């Protein structure tokens, strides 16, 4: 018949390559779709819904697991202490572990794009307070002060009406994209860190509790992409599924 | 302007039993509360802030607690070195009030006053001044009044006492009671009486002593 | 290690001033308050003010106002206290303690003051023995009266430090603008009259160190 | 005319090849326009851009949305079974073997699977056949799809090999593997994972309890596979299937499983190993 | 002008003075089923305003220990009014959701809950603590009633999957300084036009606590939470006699 | 010479251009992927509109 030649690649089996392959029934015709609703095309529509953060993630809340999604303000003897700091890459093990975003993330190896923030307040109604949310680009630690942590990308919080604002991360980053980061020779694409502090005070009046929580949601803004598919870690298969 | 009361101001238990502090505020302090030890003679340490920490020095003895307005010191179990007065501290508001103070004593049993009254010297009362005294020695516990009694009258002001705290291994109490006096009343009467009366004792512990003896 | 230092003791007449200083060491001293507490003689234990000295701002107590006034020198790390128009009530110990965390962390040493306008005499020693008249019986104390010091205190001693294990040493009590204090040594009549004993006063203000046996 | 009582979306779809631009800002100062202020008690979530938050450049980005798709997120073949032919042992020593269709026992396809709730979707099956040892040997097999309700087969001899109208296929060991296209065949309009009910009526008792979740839409027959021959062979046969998405359509997402799992069809978790979602770390402020 | 709110649906009304919005369920309003859909064959019936109405649940007690409650739809309703003798005498059914959750405290009070819809809400069990022993949830659990029941694990969701990603579903926040209400209206959610009410339960209501409850000393601890729910265009099919179970 | 239209995607194809031998749409490739997107539907299921630079709610 017609002369032909085989190359290399003959008789492999790609797990990922896109065929064509001979059916099992002819004639067959599937159920008729009707209009269900909440379509999902994209991942990147999931990406971008708010889920929540998990900032107090201690050694000591690991028996009652509730508490990791809240963390705690109160009246202050000092001025200007640090109220929680946490890295900002989603891809990496911590708070961002938690998230949708997070969890899809690690499905993918490279990402780029902003992030966004956003700290929602659960306290009394009598309640009156100002926070200070810093992002700092990479270099060094943590700050010791906030006249350290002022000289980023930082927003001034007011408590009132709007129990909400919204802190974006900025892609400040050298290449386009970003692997995830590691402790080693990987962690040349870390993000940085985002500090809370306290600008003024946290006051009560007689008869409101001291002590009040804020909730962090965290989800990705519209030029958030990601890249090379790959298995996640986060699920471990032991022994067998009965 | 928190009044912040502690009450009692003496309490007094023996060596490895359990002492508990109390201290009552009138308004709401958010547990910032402190407690102070001031040994005498020395500056105040500093062993519990916030009524439930320790700071880092003291040993695991004490443990305070507290809720609501009620707040509690316990030391368990005592030893020698802990024996001094105790305060709590309130620094919600401004002024940072302190307590009243609770002195801690040694617990052991009960001893007579002996009551050795002193004459005046011959050459002190030559400048114009006598100074009679009614020394008592060597007794337990302190909540007495001794009384002066000179024919048969009752007599003050003018008398003053100066006990001490507690000795070292024997754990006693003494008290001086003098009286100074210009030398021309020394000759209204003749007498030297001087009655201790104490709680339990019905009668008291007298001495006498007489000029024309 | 952090440590306060203050000046020592003083004693002015009515009506002067005093400058208390506390000297800070191993510590920021213009990012921290310093306070200062006052304890009275000898149930009290009392606040007066504080004192920023980054910016020098001070917050006193309501009852201290016109009479103590603080500032604070950062170039030597020395804060000092003022207190003007001292009357025979501001007589007590007054300390010097730092702010942390609300509560007072370390204190100073401890600086006392005494407000008086009499002047420095020699004490009077009178004994007090038996007697003529009562011995009984077996055993008896002895003491000796000293009157009519001042400042407080001086060290009455028997017999040459040999008497530990019956002396009393009472405190003072002062009495019309001067002191007064007492000793006691308790002896069996068997050693009585046979230790005459020594009483030995020492005032190393006015070199005044008479003694007396009996 | 009598009586006169007796005469909606929210979004719009949109193409997006591309990240979106960062377009340039400046500085505002005023009074009445707070966009950095939100209110997440309303379920939305913030929309406020970063250009409303900072001083912005001007970027334009080349950056794709496409392997980011629900069709290439789940066009890699996962590994759905593993049947096994020992000729010593307890399982399948006469030669032949049968498994019910259940494509929910191996994790890693379980977990993408179960983002979504409804999935539509067609197939493509490969079979890997080796011995246990990894090598091989010529011998004859023949896979068969037995719809439900079909006869299943009993033996190496059985009628039901006859294949009349079961879709089969006949393979040696050493040429490439099977490939096969499946179609969507659920008498339902989408794959339920996860289905709230009873398939049946009736009182339910503590008994007859081990069928909340089981719904009848998803049961799709058996796998049987045999060595051709009324004969034995003396070979040890391990197969290996390994499934594709193709087609997909997905609805209602879901959260995403942080346990290990236990059983095929239920979602049990182990309840005295709870497992933390996130790393711990010592202290709120350090890191 | 975005605070207050009523909602009039059959002889019933609504009023709130601190609500929030009112979230709809992916962005799809209720509808009937449309002749391109439908499989069955019978003409539908359609009480348009004795089953389209509100109806008003037990209320709970919230303390500050509480670890939160559930409901499941429309088995709420399957023994309540007119809509729970069409749903005994019919074998299919189809209808959409108003559920809106009340909780009023006073400004010196503080608290966040989670109010969600999951569609498909399976629960799950501790496997015997050990994973061993293949439990499964009895049908006082599975289908509890207008009583709701109380979640074990709430972390977890009694089902293996977060509550930090269950934002995802639609949901609101009733945080007790902002609002004391959360509206969502859900739309018909399922792989077939028609299912039947007394086996299939579509969506699972989950009121979590994420904030604990707050107070001091002194002030008014009875603070409950009130669940009302009301049909949208619901049609039933198949008559038949009345199965209760 | 046409082909049966039976796969799982013909009204709603997330496809654009597929390769197929035989008579079976569900034995086609998959093809490039569509990349049409509606988030708002998960990010702001509101039923009033909420202007982002003014507050939502006072
Ligand atoms: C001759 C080769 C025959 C190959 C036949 C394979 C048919 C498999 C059809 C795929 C069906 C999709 C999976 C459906 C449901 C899930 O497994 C459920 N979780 C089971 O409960």
């Amino acid at each position: 018949g017609i002369p032909t030649e085989l190359k290399p690649g003959t008789n492999q089996f790609l797990t990922t390559d896109d065929g064509v392959s001979a059916p099992i029934l002819p004639g067959f015709h599937p159920t008729p779709p009707i209009h269900i609703p909440g379509e999902v095309r994209n991942l990147l529509e999931i990406c971008r819904v708010e889920t929540i953060l998990e900032v107090n993630n201690l050694k000591t809340n690991e028996t009652t697991p509730m508490q990791r999604l809240c963390f705690p303000v109160s009246v202050q003897s000092k001025t200007g202490e640090l109220c929680a700091a946490f890295r900002a890459d989603p891809g990496r093990d911590g708070p961002w572990q938690s998230t949708i975003l997070g969890q899809l993330c690690r499905y993918y190896t490279q990402w780029s794009g902003s992030l966004e923030v956003t700290f929602m307040f659960a306290g009394s109604f009598m309640a009156t307070g100002k926070m200070l949310i810093a992002y700092t680009p990479p270099g060094g630690s943590v700050p010791a002060d906030r006249i350290t942590a002022m000289l980023g990308t930082h927003v001034i919080w007011d408590f009132g009406l709007q129990s909400s604002v919204t802190l974006v991360v900025p892609w400040i980053s050298n290449t386009h994209y970003r692997a995830h980061a590691r402790a080693g020779y990987f962690d040349y694409y870390t993000t940085g860190i985002i500090t809370i502090w306290y600008q003024t005070n946290y006051v009560v009046p007689i008869g409101a509790p001291t002590t009040a929580y804020i909730v962090a949601l965290a989800a990705a803004q519209d030029n958030f992409t990601m890249k090379l598919c790959k298995d996640t870690e986060d699920i471990e298969q032991t022994a067998n599924i009965q | 302007d928190i009044q912040m009361t502690q009450s009692s101001s003496y309490l007094s238990v023996s060596l490895g039993g359990r002492v508990t502090i109390t201290c009552k505020a009138s308004d709401h302090i958010n547990n910032w509360l402190a407690w102070y030890q001031q040994k005498p003679g020395n500056a105040p340490r500093l062993l519990i802030s916030g009524a439930t920490s320790l700071e880092t020095g003291v040993p695991s003895r004490f443990s305070g607690s507290g809720s609501g307005k009620d707040y509690t010191l316990s030391i368990t179990s005592l030893q020698t070195e802990d024996v001094a007065t105790y305060y709590c501290q309130q620094y919600w508001n401004s002024p940072y009030t302190f307590g009243g103070g609770t002195k801690l004593e040694i617990k052991r049993a009960d001893a007579a006053p002996t009551v050795s009254i002193f004459p005046p010297s011959s050459e002190q009362l030559t400048s114009g001044g006598a100074s009679v005294v009614c020394f008592l020695n060597n007794f337990y516990p302190k909540d007495i009044n001794v009384k002066w009694k000179i024919d048969g009258s009752e007599r003050q002001n003018g008398v003053l006492n100066s006990w001490t705290d507690q000795d070292s291994k024997d754990s006693t109490y003494s008290m001086s009671s003098t009286l100074t006096l210009t030398k021309d009343e020394y000759e209204r009467h003749n007498s030297y009486t001087c009655e201790a009366t104490h709680k339990t004792s019905t009668s008291p512990i007298v001495k006498s002593f007489n000029r024309n003896e | 290690q952090v440590q306060l230092q203050q000046s020592g003791p003083e004693l002015v007449k009515p009506g002067a001033s005093v400058k208390i200083s506390c000297k800070a060491s191993g510590y920021a001293f213009s990012t921290s308050w310093m306070n200062w507490v006052i304890q009275r003689p000898g149930q009290g234990l009392e606040w007066i003010g504080r004192i920023y000295p980054g910016d020098g701002d001070t917050n006193y107590n309501g009852k201290f106002k016109g009479k103590a006034t603080l500032t604070a020198d950062k170039s030597s790390s020395t804060a000092y206290m003022q207190l003007s128009s001292l009357t025979s009530v501001d007589s007590a110990v007054y300390f010097c303690a730092r702010r942390d965390y609300g509560y007072f962390d370390y204190w100073g040493q401890g600086t006392t003051l005494t407000v008086s306008s009499a002047k420095t005499t020699p004490p009077s020693v009178y004994p007090l023995a038996p007697g003529c008249g009562d011995t009984t019986g077996s055993s008896v104390t002895l003491g000796c009266l000293v009157k009519g010091y001042f400042p407080e205190s001086v060290t009455v001693t028997w017999n040459s430090g040999s008497l530990s294990s019956s002396v009393h040493t009472f405190p003072a009590l002062l009495q019309s603008g001067l002191y007064t204090m007492s000793s006691s040594v308790t002896v069996p009549s068997s050693t009585w009259p046979s230790q005459t004993v020594t009483c030995s006063v020492a005032h190393p203000a006015s070199s005044t160190t008479v003694d007396k046996k009996l | 005319d009598p009586i006169a009582d007796m005469i909606r979306s929210l979004t719009a779809l949109q193409v997006l090849p591309t990240a979106a631009n960062t377009e340039a800002s400046s500085h505002r100062l005023g009074t009445g326009v707070v966009p950095a202020l939100q209110a997440a008690e309303t379920g939305a979530s913030s929309n406020a851009s970063d250009k409303n938050l900072i001083e912005t450049r001007c970027v334009l980005n080349h950056h794709s949305t496409q392997e980011t798709a629900i069709g290439n997120f789940f066009s890699r073949a996962g590994l759905v079974s593993i049947i096994t032919m020992p000729t010593m042992g307890t399982q399948n020593t006469d030669g032949y073997a049968n498994w019910d269709i259940d494509l929910m026992g191996y994790a890693q396809l379980r977990r993408k699977c179960e983002l979504f709730t409804y999935m539509r979707f067609d197939a493509e099956f490969t079979f890997v056949v080796a011995k246990p040892n990894g090598e091989l040997v010529p011998q004859l097999l023949q896979y068969m799809y037995v719809p439900p309700g079909a006869p299943k087969p009993t033996s190496r001899d059985s009628f039901a090999w006859q294949t009349a109208t079961n879709p089969s296929v006949f393979v040696k060991m050493t040429d490439p593997p099977a490939q096969v296209s499946v179609p969507f065949m659920s008498p339902a309009s989408a794959y339920q994972w996860f289905y709230d009910g009873y398939p049946t009526f009736g009182e339910h008792l503590q008994a007859n309890d081990l069928d909340y979740g089981q719904c009848p839409n998803n049961m799709m027959g058996t796998f049987s596979i045999r060595t051709v021959g009324t004969k034995k062979s003396p070979h040890s046969i391990t197969l290996r299937v390994y499934m594709r998405i193709k087609h997909v359509r997905a609805w209602i997402p879901r959260p995403l499983r942080n346990q290990p799992y236990l059983f095929k069809t239920n979602p049990n978790y182990k309840g005295n190993d709870i497992k933390c979602t996130s790393t711990s770390r010592d202290k709120i402020t350090t890191l | 002008s975005d605070r207050v709110a009523q909602l009039t649906i059959g002889n019933s009304t609504i009023t709130t003075q601190e609500a929030a919005n009112i979230v709809i369920a992916y962005g799809e309003w209720p509808e009937y089923c449309p002749d391109t859909d439908a499989t069955a064959v019978d003409k539908p019936t359609r009480p348009d305003v004795s089953v389209n109405r509100f109806f008003t649940l037990d209320t709970k007690s919230w303390a500050k220990d509480s670890k939160g409650w559930y409901w499941k739809f429309p088995d709420v309703l399957t023994e309540v009014g007119v809509f729970g003798q069409n749903a005994q005498f019919h074998y299919l059914y189809r209808s959409g959701f108003c559920v809106h959750v009340q909780c009023n405290a006073s400004k010196f009070h503080q608290g966040a809950l989670l109010v969600a819809v999951l569609p498909e809400y399976v629960l799950g069990t501790i496997a015997g603590g050990t994973g061993n022993e293949n439990s499964h949830p009895p049908y006082a659990t599975t289908q509890p009633g207008q009583v709701g029941a109380v979640l074990t694990h709430p972390y977890v969701l009694d089902a293996g999957i977060p509550l930090s990603q269950l934002t995802v579903c639609p949901h609101q926040w009733i945080n007790l300084r902002t609002n004391n209400c959360a509206t969502i209206i859900v739309p018909y959610m399922n792989t077939v036009p028609f299912d039947s009410a007394l086996n299939h339960c579509n969506f699972g209501l989950l009121v979590i606590p994420v904030v604990p409850l707050d107070f001091n000393a002194g002030a008014t601890s009875e603070i409950p939470i009130t669940v009302t729910i009301a049909p949208m265009c619901a049609e039933f099919a198949g008559l038949r006699q009345a199965v209760k179970q | 010479s046409h082909e049966n239209s039976n796969s799982a995607s013909e009204g709603s194809t997330i496809n654009y251009t597929t390769i197929n031998y035989y008579k079976d749409a569900y034995a086609a490739s998959a093809g490039r992927q569509d990349m049409s997107q509606d988030p708002k539907r998960f990010t702001d299921p509101v039923m009033d509109v909420i202007h982002e630079m003014a507050p939502p709610l006072k």
